[PDB]
């Protein structure tokens, strides 16, 4: 019908994916064994979209889990939902990449992609009408930044037509856990722009903000940080899976979102976020949701949108609501903040509705934005990459893998040619 | 002549190298299972 | 003998097994119910088209 | 699966081996007879049919006595008698003896033993070599074995844990000669080093640990803690596991500059730690105070080049991030111009298990730092100084000459380290105009 | 910089106290309802470890209907190498505890293992029933070469789990050994039958069709497969109860073509004096020895 | 059913007959009385009587009584039947000629009569096992005579041959090159295999592997019994790949004049060395290829293998046999002739080798045996030729042999027959 194959690479992607496959496991009413224990028919009418039919009333993921280092996959197999992912969907090498993009993309990335290209091809012909592909990784590591993008270069040659969405994890400058990150980031962003329909720039600093100030969590670990990405995961496809007043899918937003193919770097958000103290004295209504999207505080990107102009903005509402308030609020926020939108596109705001709210909640929303201020992140990778390329520092880890230096030169050339044409559109 | 004879044997080593890798991967899979 | 006196066998010590368990669950963190569930709604509270 | 091999040479090698392997056995719960009554159990102790386990180390020495102590010691029944190797005559603080005449009789036997031990292993990760620059065996024999090991296994990682002679105190006179002579091998056939001096540990134990009359055993327990906390990421499961390849990648920016400094926190006794609350900021700044260095050099006289940062225990990424932020907002800690980002965070969960009868108290959270910085260069400058003022009158050269190595190679090594210090100054140079 | 404990009312204390109330209330509701993991596991393990009393062999023989226990003795296994657990082992039903915490339902099929414990209890007590197809009435004498079955009740009242095995396929095998595997199922089939054979291969035909004694060494042979009940004293299995052995169905022979000590099997009947005890723990008479002085006289 | 008869010759043969037959009793479970205890693999070696006692199918022969009389008084005095152990009043005393022409024919008929009776008892006789030494006179002279006369009574029947080659440095005799050179003719035309072993090589093995600094002949005798057990083991006990004695002859002898393989046993390690080592089948095949573990003083790194017989035994999986043999092929200092692309033969046995009390090998789950035919054994014959011509030049010790009644022309011919044999071993070394 319209099926998604969920790709999963790197340590980060392996974890948020297990986190992502926890929410859509919770909502669809399927127990950790593999059997459906929900209540309503609507929960199982479209489950072909993420789950594959298997004998005995049991469903299995359309998920491919890849990691060069086998250390992490034992943890995914040993979580609460570790009895759901097929072992043949696990494919692993023996040695990690050591946080080198070159190794994961050229030397040991070659021997594994044939395995990954095989199983996705098995899942390519398994369903009848695929809607697209969807991947999670990190540009700051060695495998997801590396072999994760190698698949992107390969699957785009195999299936040009299908939409490709990437929920990638962009490194933060104020908090850095890797010095060869501005290398691997420079060498993956270059690989993203030509072969990707829509990129969701996720970071970790802004997520550390959100729990601290919006949720007042005293010890926010990686697990709670993984909760919010999985929330935004289901909100993107909350319309494809269910009925509503105004349905949508991945393609309807994407064509409404990309005026020129070089601009597909986004800025995702999640609405109902308040403290554990305020679980009673806080009204769950349409306008207070809209008041929560368009702050710079709820945002899980590493940029302040007030420094740029929102090109296009999409709001996907979840749950049942009367419609008139949304067009009133989305129009209202357009009029008052008229200086923060580009004039050359009218009616900048996109609205879609599903009728079903998520589990344990009455109303939900997801906001995906293309704005100028995403340029502020890309200039400052080059602010770090130039400082490390000019002294040729840490370089010999890369030239030992057979690559040249010109790839480093042309990678900076392509990002420079991205922001330069990105800056003209703000002015 | 002699150069061709060396490459006649460096093609053979890959076969047993593949066999060794395959057996080691299977043992790795079982040692992951029990853990 | 220095070496013998230092490396006497000394039983009765057994390595810990549960501090790792505590740290695993600390890294796990709070579940869904204490994350986003609002007004303590049950499973079937809002499932109508 | 991931596996390390340890290559301990000399009296120092075998004694740090005693302490480290004892800590390993006690942590994993191995009985001293080699039996058991959530990871590893294959990196270090491979298991036989009868539930017994055998460590992946080789202890080599050219004198029998200290290894015969282990052969009669507590763990006599745990170590395979083939692995422990001995010779009649030692090198007697002479690189010439340790490298040219007596090393050859035994290097084939040692390489055969390590080749067997490799064939035991399925996926070998790398080699850790423990020695001293000041010993004849631990200098010359280790240099030969590294030279032959690099060509036997071209790709395998090779780490060095070396006892660098202290700036003032030492136990030998020709020790600068041996130190000079080992550096060419440790430069062109290595990947990373942990040169540590004994004086720094003496001061740190007299200062924090309140033992005014320590032992070499007390030194050895701390070095064992260092290596265990380093390999702990492979030994256990973790949020941010790091591999030897990973921290080689963020410890070597250039192939000729592979000389970090190791540091550990918290180092504190039971009575002292009964009061002071231990937290992430406290341990992360105690690891930054120059009084805690295990190398006698002041980082305030250099600029940090890269930092590898391994936490362990009840650690949270939030407070690691906050600690890094607090240490980054500081002027007294300087950085080279070309390194805007500077830290590797690795995390493990197993709280540090205490050796009873030792010195450290039971600690719930620990941290180690492996800092590539340019302040190690002045130590080599002083070594160069003493080497010149002993080479000027050709003192002590007749021993080497009569053993059979040429004199001009001494000047070769002098020129080598002169070039090395020149590269360190060149790296310290910054391009701000 | 001065992070404080629970009750110090500090900083982010209000929200933490709210959250403590939330988790505490949730735990209280589950405690009141009876869904706690502690409670559930305690109840099910009690219903497993419930003790009972065995049957008494009046004539030194075994009968249909008698409660018994399956135990392999500890013969002098000088031949065994590696690590082998000694002592007398008892065949007892072994469940999967992971599936027990996942679902409260009974686990079909349910494994069988060996634990070095000869105390009668709910885990290891077998009723000897009839063939189903053949009318072997209760109280009749068990005979060599005659099919019989053993059953154990567990969990819900009325369960009659029978031990069975089937000819090996690629899709079913023992968990570690790879030989033919034996397990407990509720259904009734012809695969459920078991036969007993006399120890010595030479006089087995002579002792064919004769009454079977209790607490004596015999061999067990599944009818359809002709294989034998065997225990691997080397392969181990860690479970919640502890270290349990691996049991399979595969006949084993020496160089002289006789069954090796892993095919020996002893039934168990209750001690007539003390009911909690078995026959294998009955006391021995206390008398003194005269052979030393007797041979001294000569 | 299969049956093997031993024709052990000499003090080497008799003292080997003690050690090998001690193992055969313990593996089958025979008491030293002969009766099994109160509480039919054995048929190939023993034989049932009416009394239900198992009489060994061996014939110890010797030309002096002292060696055999110790068996008549030893622990197993009541196991061996009296007529089987043949003695004599005078020995050859380090002389091929005495044991072949003047003393041999005295007892030729008596043993050839006894061997027929043991052959009569056997319905299907698998073969003849002959154990002797090239050194001693009876071990060389008499052993050459019966092999010639065994050939005329049973043409088809295999005559497996295990001997003691003169060691290249140690020596318990002086004139032994005459005994070593002249006997080889019979071993050339009247033997079907060879198992030559040198005591010096075994002296190296025991001190290096078993930690016994001061061995004796028994320590050398025990390992030989472990060899003969393993080759026959595929006959006695069932296995996944049973291999007979006729089977391995085919895959080891490509030419009639080339029948000199080399033996090797692994693992041979003490309990304290079986303490701390995992024993996998890969760990015991790489040991069977190193020259230091070999049993002849020759290095196949100086030659080229032409055939190999792998004899596995114990808890082995045929999967991992294939893994081990694959890794050996991926090695350049293990060579093969160009006309042997496939140079292996594997037999598999189920029963692990037993352990005798008072021995040195610990009880082990698995073992490997090897019979490797290489052309690097030819260099061993060269030193014997080199020593023979230094001493035949000055006609030393010659007067003994002529005075015992043999013509001097055989000194030329026996020297020459090896010269053709060495040249034949160099043609195989050439690659077309
Ligand atoms: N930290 C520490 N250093 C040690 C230890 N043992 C020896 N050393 C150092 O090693 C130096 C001397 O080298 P040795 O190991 O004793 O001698 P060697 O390496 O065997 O070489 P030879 O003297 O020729 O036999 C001393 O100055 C010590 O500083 C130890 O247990 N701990
Ligand atoms: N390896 C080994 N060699 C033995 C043994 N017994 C005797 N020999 C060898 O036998 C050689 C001497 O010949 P013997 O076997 O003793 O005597 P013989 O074969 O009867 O011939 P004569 O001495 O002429 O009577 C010595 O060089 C030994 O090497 C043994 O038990 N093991
Ligand atoms: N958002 C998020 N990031 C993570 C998580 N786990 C690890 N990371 C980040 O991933 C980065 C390291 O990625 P890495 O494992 O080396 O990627 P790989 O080399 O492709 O496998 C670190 O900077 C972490 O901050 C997680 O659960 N969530
Ligand atoms: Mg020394
Ligand atoms: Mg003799």
């Amino acid at each position: 019908m319209r099926e998604i194959v969920h790709l999963q690479a790197g340590q980060c992607g392996n974890q948020i994916g297990a986190k992502f496959w926890e929410v859509i496991s919770d909502e669809h009413g399927i127990d950790p064994t593999g059997t459906y224990h929900g209540d309503s028919d609507l929960q199982l009418e479209r489950i072909n979209v993420y789950y594959n039919e298997a004998t005995g009333g049991k469903y299995v993921p359309r998920a491919v889990l890849v990691d060069l280092e086998p250390g992490t996959m034992d943890s995914v197999r040993s979580g609460p939902f570790g009895q759901i992912f097929r072992p043949d969907n696990f494919v692993f090498g023996q040695s990690g990449a050591g946080n080198n993009w070159a190794k994961g993309h050229y030397t040991e990335g070659a021997e594994l992609v044939d395995s990954v290209l095989d199983v996705v091809r098995k899942e390519a012909e398994s369903c009848d009408c695929l809607q697209g592909f969807q991947l999670t990784h990190s540009l700051g590591g060695g495998t997801g930044s590396g072999m994760g993008t190698l698949l992107i270069s390969k699957i785009r040659e195999e299936y040009p037509d299908r939409i490709m969405n990437t929920f990638s994890v962009v490194p933060s400058p104020k908090v850095s856990d890797t010095v060869v990150e501005p290398y691997n980031a420079t060498l993956s962003v270059h690989q993203l722009v030509e072969n990707t329909d829509e990129t969701y720039c996720i970071d970790n600093e802004a997520l550390y903000d959100i729990c601290f100030r919006t949720l007042k969590l005293t010890t926010p670990t990686y697990g709670d940080l993984n909760h919010l990405v999985s929330a935004t995961m289901s909100g993107v496809t909350t319309c494809l899976r269910f009925p509503g007043q105004l349905n949508a899918d991945l393609r309807k937003l994407a064509v409404n979102m990309v005026p020129f193919p070089r601009l597909h770097f986004f800025m995702p958000g999640f609405a109902p976020l308040t403290s554990r103290g305020s679980q009673q004295y806080r009204a769950l209504t349409v306008p207070e949701l809209t008041q929560q999207m368009f702050d710079a505080k709820n945002m899980m990107a590493a940029c302040d949108p007030r420094h740029g102009r929102y090109l296009t903005v999409a709001a996907v509402f979840r749950g049942r609501m009367s419609m008139k308030e949304v067009d009133e609020q989305m129009l209202n926020v357009q009029n008052k903040n008229s200086s923060y939108f580009v004039e050359w596109i009218p009616n900048n705001v996109k609205t879609a509705v599903c009728d079903i709210p998520p589990r344990g909640l009455k109303m939900s929303a997801t906001f995906i934005g293309n704005s100028t201020a995403i340029q502020e992140l890309f200039k400052r990778i080059s602010e770090q990459f130039t400082a490390m390329f000019r002294r040729k520092a840490f370089l010999h880890w890369y030239t030992g893998e057979g690559m040249d230096e010109m790839e480093f030169t042309e990678a900076e050339s392509n990002m420079n040619d991205l922001v330069s044409e990105y800056q003209q559109y703000q002015d | 002549k002699l150069v061709d004879e060396k490459f006649r044997k460096s093609l053979n080593i890959q076969v047993m190298n593949k066999l060794e890798r395959q057996a080691k991967n299977q043992v790795v899979q079982n040692e992951n299972d029990e853990k | 003998c220095i070496y013998r006196k230092e490396y006497v066998p000394m039983p009765d010590h057994r390595p810990d097994f549960v501090s790792r368990w505590y740290s695993k669950s600390k890294m796990e963190g709070l579940p869904y119910k204490h994350l986003i569930t609002h007004h303590q709604e049950p499973s079937h509270r809002y499932l109508i088209s | 699966m991931r596996e390390c091999i340890s290559i301990h040479v000399g009296q120092a090698g075998v004694q740090i081996g005693n302490a480290c392997w004892e800590l390993y056995c006690l942590e994993h719960g191995i009985q001293p007879d080699g039996q058991m009554p959530d990871d590893s159990f294959n990196t270090f102790f491979s298991e036989t049919g009868a539930g017994k386990h055998v460590p992946r180390a080789v202890f080599v020495d050219l004198e029998p006595t200290v290894v015969d102590e282990v052969r009669t010691g507590t763990y006599r029944q745990l170590f395979h008698p083939e692995q422990l190797i001995t010779g009649k005559e030692d090198a007697a603080n002479n690189y010439a003896r340790g490298h040219y005449t007596i090393g050859k009789e035994i290097v084939d036997l040692v390489l055969d033993r390590i080749r067997k031990l490799a064939d035991l292993c399925t996926g070998l990760q790398g080699f850790l070599i423990f020695h001293s620059f000041g010993g004849g065996t631990g200098s010359g024999f280790a240099s030969l074995l590294m030279e032959r090991l690099s060509v036997d296994y071209g790709k395998k990682s090779k780490l060095e844990f070396a006892i660098y002679p202290a700036p003032q105190v030492s136990t030998a006179v020709v020790e600068p000669y041996n130190s000079i002579l080992t550096t060419h091998t440790t430069l062109e056939h290595s990947d990373c080093a942990f040169m540590v001096d004994n004086e720094a540990i003496y001061d740190i134990c007299r200062r924090n640990l309140d033992i005014e009359r320590p032992t070499y055993t007390n030194l050895n327990r701390l070095i064992g803690q260092i290596v265990s906390s380093i390999t702990a990421s492979l030994r256990f499961d973790g949020a941010l596991n790091v591999d030897l390849t990973e921290f080689q990648t963020n410890l070597v920016p250039y192939p000729r500059i592979h000389f970090p400094l190791a540091t550990y926190a918290p180092v504190i006794s039971a009575e002292k730690a009964y009061h002071e609350q231990l937290s992430v900021a406290e341990i992360t700044n105690a690891c930054f105070e120059p009084a805690n260095q295990m190398v006698k050099c002041d980082p305030r006289h250099g600029k940090y080049m890269a930092c590898c940062m391994l936490y362990r225990g009840d650690v949270v990424p939030k407070d690691v991030n906050a600690a890094i932020a607090t240490i980054k907002t500081k002027r007294t800690i300087q950085f080279v111009d070309w390194c805007p980002t500077g830290f590797k965070v690795g995390i493990n969960y197993q709280p540090p298990t205490v050796v009873p009868g030792g010195d450290l108290a039971k600690v719930q959270r620990a941290v180690c730092m492996l800092s590539n910085t340019t302040a190690i260069a002045e130590a080599w400058a002083r070594l160069d100084h003493k080497f010149d003022l002993m080479y000027a009158k050709r003192a002590f050269v007749h021993w080497y000459v009569g053993e059979g190595m040429e004199e001009g190679e001494f000047s070769e090594a002098r020129e080598d380290l002169a070039a090395l210090e020149k590269d360190y100054e060149e790296v310290g140079v910054d391009s701000v105009e | 910089q001065n992070v404080y404990g629970p009750g110090v009312r500090m900083g982010n204390w209000n929200e933490d106290v709210y959250l403590e109330e939330e988790r505490m209330r949730h735990f209280l509701e589950k405690r009141e309802k009876g869904e706690l993991l502690i409670q559930r596991n305690r109840r099910v393990k009690k219903n497993i470890l419930r003790p009972m009393q065995l049957s008494v062999s009046e004539d030194g023989y075994v009968h249909y209907g008698d409660k018994v226990i399956i135990v392999n003795p500890d013969q002098v296994l000088g031949e065994e190498a590696g690590k082998f657990m000694r002592g007398d082992l008892s065949l007892c039903m072994s469940p999967d505890e992971v599936k027990a915490q996942l679902s409260d339902d009974l686990e079909i099929p349910c494994g069988v293992s060996a634990v070095q414990t000869i105390a009668p209890m709910g885990r290891n007590t077998f009723t000897i029933l009839s063939d189903g197809a053949n009318s072997c009435e209760m109280g009749q004498v068990v005979v060599y070469g005659q099919n019989f079955c053993l059953g154990i009740a567990a969990g819900l009242e009325g369960k009659m789990l029978y031990l069975t095995s089937d000819h090996r396929t690629l899709l079913k095998s023992s968990l570690k050994s790879g030989l033919q595997e034996v397990t407990l199922t509720d259904e009734v089939t012809h695969l459920n039958c078991w036969q007993a054979a006399f120890l010595d291969p030479q006089l087995r035909l002579e002792y064919e069709g004769f009454p079977v004694r209790a607490n004596e060494k015999i061999v067990i042979y599944h009818r359809h497969t002709n294989r034998a009940l065997a225990v691997h004293r080397n392969l181990f299995l860690r479970t919640y109860f502890g270290k349990e052995m691996e049991v399979v169905a595969h006949t084993y022979l020496d160089s002289h073509k006789v069954e090796k000590p892993k095919n020996q099997w002893m039934l168990v009947t209750g001690n007539p004096r003390n009911k909690s005890n078995t026959m294998l723990d009955i006391s021995k008479p206390i008398t003194e020895d005269t052979r030393a002085l007797e041979q001294a006289m000569g």
